[PDB]
């Protein structure tokens, strides 16, 4: 709805709130299914999984 | 209440994709303020929205009015998040449906009454006998009485007392109960209504169905073709397929039970307000693991989850937990999203 | 489609009888309620005289007699089933008799559960008001007031819903009511005082804590005494305040005690009916005291006899009983003060024919004279018959034993029959009979060698033992008598040739019903000959589930299995081989055919039509209608229509769609004839018993009554509709009850006004009334013959239109 992270899907209410957040993502694997949990590590993945729910 | 045979304009909440069972709750994560002020708006006039039961695309023919009982709101990172739980209450085939301005779509429904039918034996009942149609009430030789006094008067049609048994509702749910009590160890016989009606509507969203079967008891209107579909669902689909390749077994009825005091599969909601029915069974095969187990939001408190799929289509069936202590029993058990499933008759 | 139904055979179950003084202060009246006929005679010395016979637009309910003070004779009080409430008088001018109605009005709530125990009216001792039970929790007072024309009523809320009976007691300071209801903590005794004035209940004069678990008829002891008698499985108790007594005969435990009647007014002497038919004297022992007091010292009951099994009793006069009788013949029986030889006070007098209940029928042209003969099995225990039904004389022939479904085989010149008579458990391994019967008197006998089904604890209860019967066409002799498996409950039965196999067979379906089994996994289809007066089975098919319903389809074998309806083969090596199976949802218990098309019918009116596609050897179903309701019979008119049975007593015709483009449009069956008949119709044939209309379908129903359904041109249907709107206008209807509330399509909870149907009933009365009334029903009244203008109707033509549809019955 307004400043949502790339990784977890959490929305945020400003920009700078955003990537005060942003700096927990940092690992191996970082990108998760707002659905199962399922981590990958590209967006483009995320992307494609995402769609098959 | 609405009116039965009604007409009534009600609003829908374009996030919902579930098909409602009148009876059934139905949580709810909204970030949206449309929506959320749709919330509000409705916790004053009448609290009923409508929730269609998509056949998927948009094309919905029928489904449920909801009525809101719980609100929350959690203000926390900036957004407004409100938690609502909603009741499903009457059925509708749906007339047109207008989508509006704001995003709401609005919904011409026209309410569906409920087919009340009177006992098999009334036509027929000799009057004098009508004065031993009360039986002092509750054993498996209390039900043979039963049926040789409830339908003593089936000597006056063509047909026995054992087929009239096949549609006294009293018999069906003993029936039913009686298998339920197998998924659920903490099941008294108070737990369960005793309206025909609301009793098949429970066991409704209790099943483990995919939505066309989900659908199909939604059409059906008198109880006792319910309560009969749905005995008759319990005793050939025992087996449980994924839904997407459609022929690998996930796991079967055997396997069925119940972790909470919720039942066999309760609706769970995960982190960012997506819900899951989710069926805890024994064991399960075809399925594959990913990533290592976590606690966080764990659903059943003291078991850590782990993301479950099938071998074959790579589609996402549901979690494995495992005992974080180690006291606890089941060490290990399953959670199967309702929406992976495809039950099945071997 | 349009259709006309009329009444061959007018309803011969007894389901009322009381006594009183209906006619003259001085006659004795016995009035007699047969579904939607009242009878009424007089008592003489000999038997019985008939006085007046009437119908009504209902089914009599109720049926009660009183004297309100002032009057000079008894009125009579009925209720119909849709609740029509009425007050009737007897008037005789010279030898013009006639039924006045003092008050009338319907009673029906909109709210409201019907209830367990069913309708029952109840008339206070002083005549001052009609208690009615109606629903759960309330219960419906009548005020009676001679300016109360329109039977208004109110309302009192009954705490206690579940109520087994209920009377009104004598020698009370108010009007006070005593009835038994259920509770979680046992079953009880209760009183209720009456006002009238404030409308509601008040305190009563006594309340007993625990009464016997079965406890299921009130009985009010008159003025001498006061109180009430329960009477229950084991027990009879008198109540009266702290007067207490209670007795346990042994000689009562064997079957309950179903209806009662009160022999003299003072009431120390009634009649006990039982359910097998035995029929006891309940006494009450007064004890006369040295004040004027008298009290009541013990209860005494003596066995008298057997009778049919009685729905009513009523003493008449001298000894002589009237025997109201639903599943046998009503009698009259004479009680003697000295028991015969045989240990019985009581004597046969006379009998009345009942038809009901007709569970099956057929129909046979014995005479070959293409007249046809109905032949139906009816009744049930050892009321049990055939009756042969011929243009009305009616030939009975006693089977002591339950006749369930009947065929003819011409080549055979004999019937088969399915029977079930009733054995229970004997101290060794088997079962005992509980009486002689066709079953067990045959010239000859067989038993299933079958073993198909090799692998419980009977104690003393009953088992239904099922036969197939050989019956002689001409003496009605069982010839033969085959026995089928333990547990084993034969469902079906059809006589018919198979393939090219020039024998006629006849052949039944079965179910193994056990009782942990809920839904039968098992069943055969046995073929049978019987060429030398012996019977010899021809191969047996095993399957899995119950054969609910069989067809003989052009040359092959039509069956339904649970759900499955399948097509069967006779080969050249004697034996059944599948041709195709059509899985149904709903469980084909109802199977009906014409050419290649195949109507399936469950018991929840879903209908089903399938066709047969000889090109392809499969089935394809062509059109459905669901509509949940109770189904009880179903028969296919033709290609087109078809027509059921269907709660509560209704008839209704469903046709294929001739407005069908779309391909769902012809895919889902109109309804286009609804009809309220009054009658549980258990059985269509089609047949006529005779030598303008198209079709004949007969139908038996549980009352005995049979009747005819028969289809008309749109310009006969049309014309007799104005007819009945102009005959409903000058015939007087008993309980001024209006025919077309009367055949509204009824359920519990719905009422649509009747199409598609007329009532021939009403047409034919159309010859019994005068010419000025007669001249009045024509007036204005164009119609459609064979020239294209439609002129004016004469009545002298109507004569003769009418005159033709009394000719296909
Ligand atoms: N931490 C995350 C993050 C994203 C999605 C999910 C979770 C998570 O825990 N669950 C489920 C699955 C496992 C469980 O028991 N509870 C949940 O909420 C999710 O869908
Ligand atoms: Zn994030
Ligand atoms: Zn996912
Ligand atoms: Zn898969």
């Amino acid at each position: 709805y307004k400043h949502k992270c790339k990784y977890c899907s959490k929305v945020f209410g400003t920009d700078s709130s955003l990537q005060i957040h942003l700096r927990s993502h940092t690992g191996e694997r970082p990108f998760v299914c707002s659905v199962c949990g399922h981590r990958f590590t590209t967006k483009g993945n995320l992307k494609v999984h995402f769609h098959r729910h | 209440l609405h009116d039965d045979d009604s007409c009534q304009v009600i609003p829908v909440l374009p996030q919902v994709m579930m098909i409602l069972i009148p009876g059934q709750t139905l949580p709810l994560q909204l970030f949206h303020p449309q929506e959320v002020s749709m919330v509000r708006n409705l916790i004053q006039k009448d609290r009923t929205f409508a929730v269609l039961a998509y056949s998927q695309e948009r094309e919905a023919q029928f489904g449920t009015t909801a009525e809101i009982y719980a609100y929350r709101e959690e203000q926390d990172f900036g957004i407004e998040i409100v938690k609502v739980k909603a009741i499903g209450r009457q059925r509708f085939k749906v007339l047109e449906l207008r989508t509006q301005s704001d995003g709401i779509q609005q919904a011409k429904v026209q309410i569906l009454p409920e087919c009340v039918l009177p006992s098999t034996m009334s036509a027929v009942q000799l009057e004098s006998l009508n004065k031993c149609q009360i039986f002092p009430s509750k054993s498996y030789k209390w039900w043979q009485k039963y049926q040789k006094r409830k339908f003593h008067c089936a000597n006056l049609t063509s047909w026995p007392r054992w087929l009239y048994s096949l549609y006294d509702a009293e018999t069906l749910m003993d029936r039913i109960k009686k298998q339920l009590r197998e998924w659920d160890e903490n099941l008294k016989d108070d737990s369960l209504p005793s309206n025909p009606i609301d009793f098949s509507y429970r066991v409704a969203a209790c099943l483990p169905i995919d939505d066309v079967l989900r659908i199909q008891l939604l059409k059906i209107g008198s109880a006792i073709q319910r309560l009969r579909c749905e005995l008759d669902i319990m005793n050939k689909c025992t087996s449980l397929c994924c839904k997407q390749c459609q022929e690998t077994e996930i796991t079967t009825k055997n396997e069925i039970f119940s972790l909470s005091l919720c039942g066999p599969m309760a609706a769970y909601v995960n982190p960012h307000g997506y819900v899951h029915e989710t069926l805890t069974v024994y064991k399960a095969c075809n399925l594959n693991l990913i990533g290592r187990p976590s606690t966080e939001h764990s659903w059943f408190p003291g078991y850590a989850w782990t993301v479950a799929q099938c071998k074959i289509c790579a589609s996402h069936i549901g979690w494995k937990f495992t005992a974080t202590k180690k006291d606890m029993s089941p060490q290990k058990f399953w959670g199967l999203t309702r929406s992976a499933l495809l039950p099945t008759i071997p | 489609s349009y259709n006309y139904v009329v009444t061959a055979q007018k309803p011969t179950a007894v389901n009322g009888c009381v006594t009183g003084h209906f006619t003259s202060a001085e006659d004795l009246n016995l009035l007699i309620a047969k579904n939607t006929r009242l009878e009424i005679y007089v008592v003489t010395a000999e038997g019985l005289r008939p006085v007046k016979e009437v119908g009504m637009y209902g089914k009599i309910a109720v049926m009660e007699l009183f004297r309100p003070k002032g009057e000079s004779k008894d009125l009579l009080f009925i209720l119909t089933a849709k609740y029509n409430a009425c007050i009737l008088e007897y008037k005789q001018s010279g030898e013009s008799i006639d039924i006045i109605t003092r008050a009338h009005g319907n009673v029906q709530d909109r709210i409201g559960r019907p209830s367990e125990t069913g309708i029952i009216g109840i008339i206070d001792p002083e005549c001052r008001m009609i208690g009615l039970r109606l629903y759960d929790g309330l219960f419906k007072v009548i005020p009676l007031d001679r300016d109360n024309k329109e039977l208004k009523a109110f309302n009192i809320r009954l705490e206690e819903l579940h109520v087994i009976d209920v009377k009104f007691l004598y020698g009370c300071q108010a009007p006070t009511i005593c009835f038994v209801y259920q509770d979680p903590q046992g079953r009880h005794v209760k009183t209720y005082e009456v006002s009238l004035r404030e409308k509601e209940f008040n305190k009563g004069p006594w309340k007993q804590e625990n009464v016997e678990a079965e406890a299921s008829m009130v009985i009010a002891v008159p003025e001498p005494f006061g109180g009430a008698i329960i009477i229950g499985q084991e027990s009879i108790t008198y109540h009266n305040g702290d007067k207490y007594l209670a007795i346990a005969p042994p000689i009562i435990k064997q079957s309950t005690i179903v209806c009662h009647n009160r022999v003299d007014p003072n009431g120390s002497r009634y009649l006990l009916g039982d359910m097998e038919g035995r029929l006891f004297m309940l006494l009450l022992e007064k004890e006369e005291q040295m004040d004027g007091t008298v009290t009541l010292k013990d209860l005494r009951v003596e066995l008298l006899g057997e009778t049919s099994i009685a729905e009513c009793l009523t003493y008449l006069d001298n000894g002589v009983v009237f025997v109201g009788s639903r599943l046998g013949d009503s009698q009259l029986v004479k009680l003697n003060v000295d028991s015969n030889e045989q240990g019985s006070y009581v004597v046969a007098m006379e009998t009345f024919t009942n038809l009901g209940p007709i569970v099956d029928m057929c129909v046979v042209d014995l005479e070959r004279q293409g007249q046809g003969q109905l032949v139906t099995c009816s009744g049930a225990f050892k009321e049990g018959s055939l009756r042969i039904i011929r243009n009305l004389h009616i030939r009975t022939v006693p089977l002591y034993e339950s006749p369930r479904k009947i065929c003819y085989q011409e080549v055979s010149q004999c019937f088969g029959v399915l029977s079930s008579r009733i054995e229970v458990q004997d101290t060794s391994g088997g079962t005992t009979a509980l009486r002689p019967s066709a079953s067990t008197q045959a010239l000859s006998s067989s038993v299933s060698s079958s073993k198909l089904f090799s692998s419980e604890t009977s104690f003393g209860e009953e088992v239904e033992v099922h036969n197939l019967l050989i019956i002689d066409q001409h003496t009605f002799e069982v010839l033969h008598a085959h026995q089928f498996l333990q547990n084993e409950y034969a469902l079906s039965l059809v006589s018919c040739k198979l393939g090219k196999d020039p024998n006629t067979y006849f052949i039944v379906g079965t179910a193994m019903v056990y009782p942990e089994e809920a839904e039968p996994k098992q069943g055969r289809i046995v073929v049978f000959q019987y060429s030398d007066g012996k019977l010899q089975t021809v191969a047996e098919k095993e399957v899995k589930g119950a054969v609910y319903s069989m067809v003989e389809f052009n040359g092959k074998l039509l069956a339904s299995i649970n759900s499955t309806v399948r097509l069967y083969e006779w080969t050249t090596e004697k034996e059944l081989r599948t041709e195709c199976n059509h899985y149904n949802n709903i469980m084909a218990l109802y199977l009906k055919t014409k050419g290649d098309f195949i109507l399936v019918g469950d018991l929840m009116r879903s209908v089903l039509l399938l066709a047969y596609k000889p090109m392809e050897g499969n089935f394809e179903e062509i059109a459905r209608d669901f509509n949940p309701n109770w189904m009880s019979a179903v028969e296919i008119l033709d290609d087109d229509n078809f027509l059921g049975a269907e709660n509560a007593f209704n008839l209704f015709v469903c046709q294929k769609d001739s407005a069908a483009t779309t391909d769902e449009e012809r895919q889902h069956l109109q309804e286009v004839g609804l009809f309220h008949l009054g009658e549980f119709v258990n059985v269509f044939c089609h047949g006529s018993l005779v030598m303008p209309t198209q079709g004949s379908v007969l139908f038996g129903t549980v009352n005995g009554m049979i009747g005819l359904v028969t289809s008309l041109s749109e310009s006969w249907y049309n014309l007799l509709l104005d007819m009945q709107n102009r005959l409903n206008k000058v015939i007087k209807s008993v309980g001024k009850i209006e025919h077309s509330f009367w055949r509204s399509f009824h359920t519990e909870r719905k009422t649509e006004p009747a199409t598609g149907f007329i009532d021939g009933d009403l047409i034919e009365s159309f010859l019994d009334i005068s010419r000025p009334k007669m001249q009045e029903v024509v007036a204005n009244l164009q119609y459609d013959d064979g020239s294209g203008m439609k002129r004016e109707a004469t009545a002298d033509d109507l004569i003769k239109v009418v005159e033709e549809l009394t000719r296909i019955h």
